[PDB]
């Protein structure tokens, strides 16, 4: 996360660390949706230009952290897979369109103050809540800056969603309803956006109505980070949920 | 680097 | 459900530094 800042202990507690095995290292963001089921970005798993294609047995899944580094033993959960489902039309190939993926854990992970489930969005929350000026918040334990380092503890940020226009206009990538921007304008002062490492992440909004936090958006992709007249694009997780809770009651 | 994990 | 509804803050009616802002913006 650029220009962000030390999240809170508890926070985010649906964030999830997607941890390779070897080398030990961090290779992506996550969310918890239930006790048994991780919510990330396609690429994260799957990017065949660079040469990814993890398997279930590559990666572990680090819930109810704080510290990017350290192991946090009496408060995070470390949940093996058992399958991982990525949406059979993900569009790798051009602009990483339908960037989402799902994971089962091989067991139920136990809720604390630590660890706990965000909300999907349905129909209404998406209307009410996925508007131009709306802010949501992103959180992740990738780099500080595009090019320098690295957070010592999850970083958190908050930022706009941008209108459809501006966001069309600032790359020449091809932009789908699947994918919504956000972001500050140069003209606007303030800064922020995901970056390496933050992928898979949670872009969550809380609900004024019911005042639950709902995950209307995965770090999906951006050009470098935090660069003036680009923004942060985001898979549009209510555009998705059809495919979400059909994996879900067909294997779950 | 990352602090060492268990049994996992 | 109970999804969305954070232990250390929801729970006990206690906010984060920076909600406000989110509310702010809605
Ligand atoms: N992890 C699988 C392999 C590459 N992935 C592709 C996605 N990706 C990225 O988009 C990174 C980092 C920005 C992160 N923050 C935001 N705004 N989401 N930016 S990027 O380095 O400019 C980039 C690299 C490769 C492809 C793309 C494209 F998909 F946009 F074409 C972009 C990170 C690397």
């Amino acid at each position: 996360i650029v220009e962000g800042s030390d999240a809170e202990i508890g926070m985010s507690p649906w964030q999830v660390m997607l941890f390779r095995k070897s080398p030990q290292e961090l290779l992506c963001g996550a969310s918890l949706i239930s006790d048994r089921w991780v919510l990330t970005a396609a690429h994260c798993l799957l990017y065949p230009p660079w040469d990814k294609n993890f398997t279930e047995n590559d990666l572990l899944v680090r819930i109810g952290k704080h510290s990017r580094t350290r192991y946090e033993r009496n408060i995070e959960k470390i949940s093996m897979l058992e399958k991982i489902y990525i949406h059979p039309r993900y569009n790798w190939r051009e602009n990483l369109d339908r960037d989402i993926a799902l994971m089962k854990l091989k067991k139920p992970v136990a809720f604390s103050d630590y660890i706990h489930p965000v909300c999907l969005p349905d129909r209404e929350t998406a209307a009410s809540l996925l508007q131009a000026g709306y802010k949501g918040r992103v959180t992740g334990w990738g780099n500080l800056k595009e090019t320098w380092g690295q957070p010592s503890v999850l970083q958190v940020v908050n930022l706009p969603i941008v209108e459809r226009p501006v966001c069309k206009d600032s790359t020449r990538i091809r932009i789908t309803d699947n994918m919504f921007c956000a972001g500050y304008k140069p003209d606007e002062g303030k800064r922020g956006d995901a970056c390496e490492g933050d992928s898979g992440g949670p872009f969550v909004m809380k609900s004024p109505f019911n005042n639950r936090w709902y995950q209307m958006g995965i770090v999906s992709w951006g050009e470098g980070c935090d660069r003036d007249g680009k923004y942060g694009f985001y898979t549009h997780v209510f555009r998705l949920k059809k495919w979400i809770q059909k994996v879900i009651d067909q294997f779950g | 680097d990352f602090e060492e994990i268990p049994e996992y | 459900a109970d999804c969305g509804l954070r232990p250390l803050f929801e729970k006990k009616s206690l906010e984060d530094k920076t909600e406000r802002e989110l509310l702010e913006s809605y």
